[PDB]
């Protein structure tokens, strides 16, 4: 959380990133956050409610790998999809 | 830091079972070998039931059987799997070696060889394992291979006294029998490690005999629920031999006991020595007969070297695919005339089976793949 | 030469001179360089149903349903059902047919 | 000779619905541990 | 040579490697000699090698084969290996016949 | 919960093919 608050703010330096913020929050949320409601969604972000988020998004899904160079040690798709859940939880 | 490759059981195993490159293309008959392991274990738990209630004393030996037959609950069952697994043994055997003549596997020698030891080791414990049950017929083949290796000049006679162990008929044959049939499956087990250690350095040949190398897919979990459905097939085909033809293969002749004074009218091993005893029917010499069955099963590890083609499968190869085909037709024709009485015109197809097998072996193979090897132009 | 748009997050980040305001290099032209593509070979086709709950009528959104370009013939145009009963059917036909040769040829031979 | 013949054909008739149970279930996890191999496509592009 | 030439079309077609995208230097038994010629290709030809090796081996793992139109024809199956090997024969040979003098 | 209920079918559909010659089948003749 404090690494994502740093995040947020630190970004925000200058005119650029800032403008740009504004243009693609205009685009793509309709309006521009301002940070302090970036802060207070920050706020009740604890435990529980990430790992119930974390398995909702990561826990028994199949996901998309690519690879370029010498990946001939890179594991097939059973191994990945076997390593996105575990067997006794 | 992850236990499978630090730990050294779990090194060994994900090694050996688990992150081996094995080739994706590897048809079905690459299960047979794995199916062979699983029935050696098959083999040597029903051995263990077979170390509780027999007995080395002969009358009450073939007594025994019949109480493990019968006073013993799941007796029979056990018994039964014995005869049948050994059966199945001989069956995944032969295609083992089929596979390993047909797709050009031969070119691991030292794993040939492994291979030819232990074909010669489980041969024995098969005839030595028959004589245990102590019928008319196991009497009968164990005296004709006695005498047999009595008519070598001044080797046999003390091979004899050893394994007879005296005058007649007596308990000190049956124990040492019983002994060695023991002892020899865990020898067997122990060249079955030798040979997949041997295997183990050179990787897995694909059916198309090319380098592998450029595909290759890890062990685990393909072959693995390959080798599964394999076990549940064969356990499957071994149980339906066992509950519903228990001696559709079994000569009938061995369950009544044994009388040295009467001559049966049809002497016959199981199927899968026949073929061998076709041999035996095949030229009138004794010491002759021995080397022609010692030769028969010996050229194949004389085999390797006779490989005079190019290339390495016969995939590509149809003349010489041809060949085996007729190879394996008249080791069928060997293995159906050597349970035949010896009457006209059973000799002369016997004679000409034998000569054609040992020609189709030796002596034809070389000039089909110098043929193979002159129709693509690489032949001088 | 300030900010060039990378990070992995869609962010103005900063660049150099010769990294931001010229993505381009300085080679002079396209070399004998290994061949490009992004493209899934797949071939994968999404059809949606996208029907209707009411109006208790239901043929004109059958008649979307089955006025469509894929290319399947209309008795695999269900999709999963319609090709379990036509597999199934030609099974159990097939099998009846092998097994009628056989009743033939075992009817053919005397006792 | 054959006291054994009503429980070998009762274990007989046992083996064969547990093998038809147990089979196509294995055979599913063969086609789908193999099914993630058979969609596998493979193109080479060469520089030329 | 009539007689020889359509019977080594027939063979080269009932041989079955063309019908999965091999030339004919593909099929060789790669001993140490058979690797020796194929370490001194250039790299083009060895890339072209191991990817229709390759495509053989995911094409026999299905149990299927190529199209008829894209099939290895017998006028287009190069020789690409054999002068290397030719020449590895002739300093095997010649290295033989140095430890036999 | 599943393997005695296994049991129990191939067992009642052993005797439903098989009627009129096992020993079960005569338990009300003499006892
Ligand atoms: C007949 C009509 C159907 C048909 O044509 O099916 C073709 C189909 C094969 O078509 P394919 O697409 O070329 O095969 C690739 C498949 O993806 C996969 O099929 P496959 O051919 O690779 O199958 C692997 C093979 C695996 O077989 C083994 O591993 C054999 C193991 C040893 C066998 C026993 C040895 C001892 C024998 C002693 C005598 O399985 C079988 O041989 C049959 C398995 C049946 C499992 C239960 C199904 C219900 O055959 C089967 O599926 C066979 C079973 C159904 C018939
Ligand atoms: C019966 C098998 C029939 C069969 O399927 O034969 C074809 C198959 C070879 O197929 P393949 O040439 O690989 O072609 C694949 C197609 N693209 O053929 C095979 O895979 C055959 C492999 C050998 C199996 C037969 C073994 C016979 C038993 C030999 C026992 C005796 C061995 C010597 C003992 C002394
Ligand atoms: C010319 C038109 C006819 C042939 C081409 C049409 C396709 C035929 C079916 C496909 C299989 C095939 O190509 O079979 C050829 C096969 C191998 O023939 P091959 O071994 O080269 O020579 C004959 C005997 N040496 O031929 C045979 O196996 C036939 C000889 C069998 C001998 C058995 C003993
Ligand atoms: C051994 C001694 C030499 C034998 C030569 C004859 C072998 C049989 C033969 O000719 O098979 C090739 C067959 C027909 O030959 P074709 O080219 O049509 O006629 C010219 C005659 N060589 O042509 C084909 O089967 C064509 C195969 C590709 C299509
Ligand atoms: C070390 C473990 C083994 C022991 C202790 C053992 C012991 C016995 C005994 C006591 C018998 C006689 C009882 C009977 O016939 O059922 C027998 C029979 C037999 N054994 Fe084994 N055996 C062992 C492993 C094997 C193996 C690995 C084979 C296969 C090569 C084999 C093949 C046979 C055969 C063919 C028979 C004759 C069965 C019959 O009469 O139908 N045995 N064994
Ligand atoms: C005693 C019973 C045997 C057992 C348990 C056994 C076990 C195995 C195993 C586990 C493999 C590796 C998997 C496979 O390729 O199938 C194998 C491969 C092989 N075996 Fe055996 N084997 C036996 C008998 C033989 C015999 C008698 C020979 C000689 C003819 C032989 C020669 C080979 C060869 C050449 C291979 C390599 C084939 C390949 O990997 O493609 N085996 N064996």
């Amino acid at each position: 959380k404090n690494i994502l608050r740093n995040a947020l703010v630190s970004h925000l330096d200058g005119t650029t990133p800032v403008c740009e913020d504004i243009g693609r929050s205009l685009l793509t949320y309709g309006r521009r956050i301002p940070l302090a409601e970036w802060e207070s969604r920050i706020q009740e972000v604890d435990a529980q409610m990430l790992r119930d988020i974390c398995s909702k998004y990561f826990y028994d899904q199949c996901p998309a790998v690519a690879g370029y160079g010498p990946i001939e040690q890179l594991p097939d798709y059973n191994r990945i999809r076997s390593g996105m859940f575990w067997l006794r939880f | 830091t992850n236990m499978r490759k630090t730990h050294p059981l779990f090194k060994i195993i994900n090694h050996s079972f688990i992150d081996l490159p094995a080739p994706s293309n590897i048809s079905s008959w690459w299960n047979f070998g794995s199916l062979l392991g699983v029935c050696l274990m098959v083999q040597i738990i029903t051995g263990l039931f077979l170390a509780m209630h027999y007995t080395s004393d002969t009358m009450t030996a073939f007594s025994s059987v019949t109480h493990i037959c019968r006073d013993v609950n799941y007796g029979w069952l056990i018994r039964y799997m014995h005869a049948n697994g050994a059966s199945m043994f001989f069956i995944c055997l032969f295609l083992h070696v089929g596979r390993g003549l047909y797709y050009g596997s031969y070119t691991f020698m030292e794993t040939w060889n492994i291979g030819v030891l232990l074909l010669f080791a489980v041969m024995a414990t098969a005839f030595m394992g028959y004589v245990l049950p102590w019928g008319q017929m196991s009497f009968w083949g164990a005296t004709v291979i006695t005498n047999l290796l009595s008519a070598i000049p001044y080797i046999g006679t003390t091979l004899v006294e050893w394994i007879w162990g005296g005058f007649s008929v007596d308990k000190a044959t049956l124990t040492r029998f019983f002994a060695f049939h023991f002892i020899l499956p865990f020898i067997i087990a122990a060249l079955a490690i030798v040979h997949l250690l041997f295997l183990h350095e050179t990787g897995s040949n694909n059916p198309t005999g090319l380098n592998s190398d450029a595909d290759k897919i890890p062990f685990h979990p393909y072959y693995t629920i390959k080798d599964i459905l394999g076990i549940l097939i064969m356990f499957l085909i071994l149980m339906t031999l066992v509950l519903f033809f228990p001696d559709m293969l079994g000569d009938p002749d061995n369950y009544m006991p044994a009388n040295p004074l009467n001559t049966p009218p049809h002497i016959k091993p199981e199927w899968y020595f026949l073929f061998a005893y076709a041999i035996l029917r095949s030229i009138p010499n004794k010491l002759g007969g021995v080397l022609a069955l010692i030769l028969s099963i010996l050229i194949l590890a004389l085999m390797p070297f006779l490989h005079t083609s190019k290339q390495r499968s016969l995939m590509f190869r149809p003349i010489t695919q041809i060949l085996y085909w007729i190879l394996v037709a008249n080791l069928l024709i060997l293995t159906w005339i050597g349970g035949q009485p010896v009457e006209h015109p059973f000799i002369i197809i016997g004679q000409l089976a034998s000569i054609s097998y040992f020609s189709i072996i030796l002596i034809l193979m070389p000039i089909s793949g110098i043929i193979e090897d002159k129709m693509l132009k690489l032949y001088p | 030469m300030y900010y060039k748009f990378s990070s992995f997050t869609q962010k103005l980040a900063g660049a150099w001179a010769s990294e931001a305001y010229t993505p381009q290099g300085l080679k002079p032209v396209s070399t004998e360089a290994p061949p490009i593509i992004f493209a899934t070979p797949t071939k994968l086709t999404s059809s949606v149903t996208a029907y209707d709950y009411s109006g208790k009528n239901k043929v004109p959104e059958l008649q979307k349903f089955f006025q469509k370009a894929d290319g399947v013939p209309i008795h695999l145009k269900r999709g999963l059902p319609d090709q379990m009963l036509y597999r199934t059917t030609m099974a159990l036909t097939l099998g009846g047919t092998i097994y009628c040769l056989i009743a033939l040829y075992m009817a053919s031979q005397p006792r | 000779s054959e006291p054994e013949h009503d429980h070998r054909k009762r274990m007989g008739l046992k083996m064969l619905l547990m093998m038809g149970l147990l089979l196509p279930l294995t055979y599913a996890m063969k086609r789908h541990k193999w099914s993630v191999l058979k969609s596998r496509k493979l193109a080479y592009r060469p520089p030329k | 040579s009539k007689w020889l030439d359509g019977f080594r079309k027939w063979y080269y077609n009932a041989a079955g490697f063309n019908k999965l995208g091999l030339m004919r230097d593909d099929t060789l038994h790669e001993t140490e000699d058979v690797k020796e010629a194929i370490r001194r290709l250039p790299e083009d030809l060895y890339n072209d090698r191991m990817f229709r090796i390759k495509r053989a081996l995911d094409l026999t793992m299905r149990h299927q084969i190529l199209p008829k139109d894209q099939w290895t024809k017998y006028e287009e199956d190069k020789f690409y290996l054999e002068p290397y090997l030719k020449e590895v024969i002739r300093e095997r040979k010649e290295r033989e016949e140095w430890a036999k003098k | 919960f599943f393997e005695r209920a296994f049991d129990q079918g191939a067992d009642a559909i052993y005797e439903h093919i098989n009627e009129g010659k096992l020993w079960k089948h005569i338990k009300h003749k003499y006892e």
